[PDB]
């Protein structure tokens, strides 16, 4: 209970720990994956904020890095 | 005074036997009881004590019943509903000669306007004795049909909620269990018409609604949201009309499809119309009452009296003290009052123990001995008391001539008269 | 009971010789404490003496702590001296430090409000 | 509108209107393209579809909650077009699925946006398929899916869907744009369908109804001259700030977020050429239609307190349908039934479960409650009470009635008290009509409690036929509970006015 | 001077009842009403109407013209 | 009773005058009385009344 009660401030150290954990480096691991899956069904409206972020990670991550188009063209 | 109590024989740590069914009883057989069906002797108990259940006015309105008993040996005012179907016999008229006796069938839980009219009366009598009331709910509403909207039940109605607003003393709502209340009856008795004094309170096998399950299932759900329930439910439906809408097959195979799926459309309503009356039956529950905060607590029917008895007599106690609080200053809300009490009871007691509130025995004990003792402890509730009302006379006194300089000279001089020779000289040199 | 009372910050109001300060206190662990004062944040390391006193390492210097409160005072005893209150690096040390801190935040214990989110980026 | 990471592109459309009345249909648009090649479906083209949408979706929301909350133009239906460039080989099937997982999971946001629909365009195989999803409240996204057929003699194009709820769009061409009144010209229309005014012509009546009063007590009088219609009434909304306490407003009509409406007027009367004040009330039979929720309630409520306070009366136009009532609808739609045979379901069903997958993402708001069951060897969540976190729609609205009941008790015998019935009333609305005791009823109108086709359910034949049967001035005006008929609303109201002719300006 | 005025008919009426369609064997009928005469449903309007008009602070004006209250069965 | 209730600045309304001395003498009645049963505050309830009166009245109250 104790833990849960400050959890916008840990919510705001779980943004700044996705930050630099999935961020220009566009791929995930089998053990990532299941972490950011746990942690976006969390329903509850308080910790939406990790939710979120957690989806942008999942989508972000399987993208172009405009290094594969510059040398091929 | 106060409503007299007794030392009565019928304990408080016992339960209720009779438990209320889904089929026709008598609401009488919920108040006192009934003898055993199986033995010769061997009463089935009650909700109240004993023998102590009192009617008036049984053959008018029988729809509903109404008496005085008592719970504890606490005096009550008592209201309750019959489920049974009766028959009203009116006579013929002897000055007109094509008269003729007419027997009028009423059908229980429902509201007609000469049971509303009795309700109305029942409550202000009881209310006017000075007894607090318990009532036992089981209403559908109000009757509809031409001949009642031409009878006047609007206005009973009406006269239900004026009365109900009045009441000085503890009115305690139960619906029993297999009963429930919907709409135009909750609108009529609900809590929030006088709070300070009432309460309700919902067992576990019990509903209440905006509405019946059957009246919602008519709009809520229509044929077309059936259809699109059996679309992802009924195997055979779910076959046929994967394969109707499976492209590039014929024509004459797509009309079989569509034929066979209005029959099966057709055939399934009984069964999917069950299945949105339970659908509307599961939010007819008292937990989401509970949730929603219109009801103070699920009771089990059979523990029931010994919560009533610790409730209502704390209540009683509370509105005592409540009452020397008011007289010392009149100027003072409830909710002032409320949490004046809870204050001086933590101050007193400790802030360990200010768990010890909603705890209706505990408390009611405090309250007797704190109220009922004299030569003793002293009652310190009775010195808090006391600087209230000191307190409310001096704030009078300076709002007087706060408001009224003009006789400040005047005010002045006769309360030197009456003051020792030190506060004299206080009064000289300050 | 409901999980806003279980908190971990108290603010104290002490007046010293007509001057009256308003400080918040909070903890970053069961021994690391936050005290709050004239706008400014100090951390202290606080263990518990069985005796009701305390040991504080504030400045670097350590102290040996009592209070006593009355009626209307509150006694703090440092040492052998009392003040009476009126009542209304190597990179791989770095690393386990930071990851403690952020360990206490995740098991709840963080800075108060107007300081959190300062150093916690850092 | 500008924007950074400009591949996004957000609009804001103000409709076009003649050179008379303003613009009031305000209209954020989004368009976005996405560019990848072809994709070649080894059960792996579901990521690329839904990660580049969720994408934009996700920066389309944020620029959308930036401009809507920097401005004030009150749109209405916001919409989004994503357009899927390269070809996927996929069963629309499972891209229904997907767009569905999609969208449901941020649904709430989009409700928050004002976002109602939706277009998306994918090519199959090829051909391409546009998927027209309306996202109202978020619980269920009625998904319409449609191929274009180009076969045709010219360059039109068609949509065609796929034999399953054809939809509005079957033969609808291509491209078509949209327009919309958006408010205060369909309000009017919804209204005038069921025999009652829209609520905002209440104070322009009143006003008329006015004049018409300083002509009759004119020959009775040798009055002064009489105001100017500017000067015969002046008036201050009073709505509800987000504690619940009420705040003179002046604003434009259209704007209530609740179906109660509540106005204090000053006005001149023969009786008192300078000095008359009341409050006037009415219910919205627009919105939801009719039905009292909580805020309503306050509503009443707080004007009730004023016009207590100030010692005025207090004036209530009646046209609703009772106490709001609904089923939680997310749970409407994701229950399953355990019958005694799935072979034969007339044999009967033991109960109505969850599966987990469902259960997870909604539980933690306290909308249902379900038990855990082991049977056929599958793990199953038999619900056993259904809340809904939808509030407005449950025993609260019980609450709220009882409440606002007793206000009427204490006003009729606080101040005066008068109440209209245009329409219709039911339940609550009747008793409050009659905890006023000063009813004026419209013709073509009813007090019920019960409906004729509920009573005719529980009697089994067509005993009643029309609900005027039960509560009309036929029943009504010859039993006593309503003292005067009238025609329409003006007449009502220039009847309120004459009975107030007769009355104090106050209780002092 | 405004005022609420009470009055008392001293002709015959005659009181239209209708038919319930619950009941198939129900009929319209006719009852007799003679002026001068108190019946239950004129002394609730007087009451009502009395309640009313004092609420409103009003005087009230009473023409009475009343033998007393039907005694009939 | 028109004239002595609706004129002002006028005749000045005896009545009124007569209406403003009951009123006095009620006051006095009142805080009279309630020091007479609550004696226990009277030392409270003088020393207010000496802060917003002349010195001509202190000096009547310091000598009777
Ligand atoms: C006051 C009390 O405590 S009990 C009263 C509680 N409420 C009721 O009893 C409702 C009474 N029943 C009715 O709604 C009446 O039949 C009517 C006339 C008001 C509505 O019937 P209709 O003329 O068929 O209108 P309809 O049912 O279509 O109403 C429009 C929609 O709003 C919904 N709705 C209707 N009445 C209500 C209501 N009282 N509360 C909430 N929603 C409602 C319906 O789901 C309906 O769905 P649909 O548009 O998809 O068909």
């Amino acid at each position: 209970i104790f833990s849960h009660a400050q959890v916008t401030k840990k919510n705001l150290l779980v943004t700044m720990l996705i930050d630099q954990l999935c961020g220009r480096d566009p791929t995930l691991t089998d053990e990532l994956l299941n972490i950011l899956t746990e942690l976006t069904q969390l329903s509850k409206t308080t910790n939406a904020k990790v939710a979120l972020r957690a989806r942008q990670v999942l989508i972000a991550s399987h993208l172009p890095s405009y290094e594969l188009r510059h040398n091929q063209v | 005074s106060s409503v007299p109590l007794l030392n009565s024989k019928d304990p408080i740590d016992r339960i209720i036997e009779f438990v209320p069914t889904k089929t026709p009883y008598d609401p009488r057989w919920m108040l006192a009881g009934r003898p055993h069906p199986t033995q010769k002797g061997q009463w089935l108990s009650g909700f109240f004590d004993y023998g102590s259940f009192s009617e008036i006015m049984q053959p008018w309105a029988q729809t509903v019943v109404v008496g005085r008993a008592r719970l504890g040996g606490i005096p009550v005012g008592v209201v309750a509903v019959e489920t049974r179907t009766v028959e009203l016999s009116i006579p013929a008229d002897p000055a007109n000669l094509d008269s003729e006796a007419k027997i009028i069938q009423q059908a229980g839980q429902v509201w007609f306007p000469d049971s509303a009219f009795k309700t109305y009366q029942a409550i202000k009598d009881f209310n006017r004795e000075g007894l607090p009331l318990m009532v036992f709910a089981n209403w559908r509403g109000f009757s509809g049909g031409m001949k009642d909207m031409y009878d006047q039940v609007l206005k009973f109605g009406a006269y239900i909620v004026d009365g109900l607003r009045e009441c000085c003393q503890p009115v305690l709502v139960y619906i029993p269990p297999q009963a429930e209340l919907r709409g135009g009856s909750w609108v009529v008795i609900d809590s929030s018409i006088n709070p300070r004094h009432m309460e309700m309170y919902a067992d576990r096998e019990s509903r209440g609604s905006v509405l019946e399950p059957e009246g919602t299932v008519e709009i809520k759900f229509r044929r077309k949201d059936l259809v699109k329930t059996m679309r992802r439910v009924d195997p055979v439906y779910i076959h046929l009309a994967e394969r109707l809408g499976t492209p590039e097959l014929s024509t004459a195979e797509r009309k079989e499809l569509e034929n066979k799926l209005k029959e099966r459309e057709e055939f399934l309503i009984p069964i999917y119309h069950q299945v949105a009356v339970q659908f509307a039956d599961l939010h007819d529950t008292p937990g989401r009452m509970q949730e929603k905060g219109v009801i103070s607590d699920i009771l089990d029917w059979k523990t029931s009296r010994t919560f009533f008895y610790w409730r209502l007599r704390r209540l009683l106690l509370e509105d005592l003290v409540k009452k020397k609080i008011h007289n010392a200053n009149p100027e003072l809300t409830d909710g002032q009052i409320q949490a004046m009490l809870r204050r001086w009871f933590v101050e007193v007691e400790g802030t360990v123990k200010a768990y010890v509130w909603d705890n209706n025995k505990d408390l009611a004990e405090w309250l007797e001995k704190q109220l009922t003792e004299e030569d003793g402890v002293h009652s310190v509730i009775e010195e808090n008391i006391k600087c209230i009302s000191r307190d409310y006379v001096l704030k009078q006194i300076r709002s007087l001539v706060q408001a009224n300089p003009e006789v400040a000279m005047d005010s002045i001089i006769h309360m030197t008269q009456h003051i020792s020779p030190t506060q004299r000289a206080e009064v000289i040199r300050i | 009971l409901p999980a806003h009372t279980l908190l971990n910050t108290v603010d104290v109001e002490l007046i010293y010789e007509g001057v009256k300060y308003v400080l918040k206190v909070t903890r970053q662990s069961p021994n690391s404490y936050v005290v709050i004062m004239n706008g400014s944040c100090v951390e202290v390391d606080v263990h518990r003496l069985s005796d009701g006193g305390l040991l504080l390492s504030y400045d670097g210097s350590s102290y040996t702590t009592y209070m006593k409160e009355e009626v209307d005072r509150y006694r703090i005893t440092i040492g052998n001296k009392t003040c009476v209150f009126e009542k209304e690096e190597k990179l791989h040390r770095v690393f386990h430090y930071v990851l403690d801190n952020l360990v206490n935040v995740m098991n709840g214990y963080c800075l108060p409000d107007p300081f959190f989110s300062s150093k916690v980026k850092d | 509108i500008p924007c950074a990471n400009h591949k996004m592109h957000l609009y804001l459309g103000a409709a076009k209107v003649e050179v008379g009345t303003e613009v009031t249909d305000y209209r954020f648009f989004v368009r976005a393209i996405i560019r990848h090649s072809d994709l070649v479906t080894k059960e792996a083209s579901f990521e690329y579809l839904q990660n580049e949408g969720e994408r934009l979706l996700l920066e389309a929301m944020d620029e959308l909650e930036v401009a809507f909350n920097n401005t004030n133009v009150r749109t209405d239906c916001n919409h989004i077009f994503l357009n899927f460039v390269p070809t996927v080989i996929m069963d629309p099937s499972k891209i229904e699925e997907s767009v569905r997982s999609m969208v449901m999971r941020y649904g709430s946001r989009l409700w928050k946006l004002r976002v109602l629909q939706a277009e998306l365009k994918i090519n199959i195989r090829a051909i391409p398929i546009r998927l027209f999803l309306t996202n109202e409240s978020g619980y269920y996204l009625d998904i319409s899916l449609y191929k274009e057929v180009t076969d045709s003699r010219t360059a039109q194009i068609m949509f065609q869907a796929y034999g399953d709820k054809q939809g509005p769009l079957h033969g609808m061409l291509i491209n078509t744009p949209y327009v919309t009144k958006d408010l205060l010209q369909s309000k009017r229309f919804q209204a005038q369908s069921l025999g009652t005014t829209y609520i905002y012509d209440i104070p322009e009546m009143f006003r008329q109804s006015l004049i018409k009063l300083w002509e009759s007590m004119s020959t009775q009088a040798f009055l002064p001259s009489p105001p100017l219609p500017s000067d015969m009434l002046t008036y201050t909304e009073l709505v509800l700030d987000d504690q619940g306490q009420l705040v003179h407003m002046n604003r434009l009509p259209g704007g209530n977020e609740i179906g109660m409406v509540a106005w204090k007027m000053t006005f001149k009367s023969p009786e008192y050429p300078e000095g008359r004040d009341i409050i006037v009330i009415g219910n919205d039979i627009t919105y939801r239609i009719g039905s009292f929720g909580p805020q309503e309630d306050l509503l009443f409520l707080r004007a009730s307190e004023l016009a207590r306070a100030e010692g005025i009366p207090r004036i209530y136009v009646s046209a609703n349908s009772g106490a709001r009532i609904g089923l939680a609808e997310e749970i409407r739609h994701m229950f399953h039934v355990a019958w005694v045979d799935p072979e034969d379901p007339y044999k009967g069903y033991r109960y109505l479960y969850l599966t987990p997958q469902d259960y997870k993402r909604v539980s933690a708001l306290n909308s249902v409650h379900c038990e855990h069951v082991e049977d056929e060897g599958e793990s199953r969540y038999k619900i056993t009470d259904i809340i809904g976190k939808e509030e407005g729609i449950g025993p609260e609205n019980l609450r709220g009635s009882g409440m606002i009941a007793g206000e009427s008790s204490l006003a009729y015998n606080e101040i005066i008290t008068i109440s209209l019935v245009t329409c219709r009333a039911i339940g609550i609305g009747a008793y409050l009509v009659r905890l006023g005791q000063r009813t004026i009823q419209v013709e073509n109108s009813h007090l019920i409690l019960t409906g004729a086709g509920a009573l005719n359910k529980v009697l089994g034949r067509e005993v009643y036929t029309s609900n005027n049967q039960l509560g009309g001035i036929q029943i009504m005006h010859n039993n006593g509970v309503t003292h005067c008929t009238v025609c329409d609303d003006f007449e009502g109201v220039f009847t309120v006015l004459h009975w107030l002719s007769y009355m104090p300006k106050s209780v002092h």
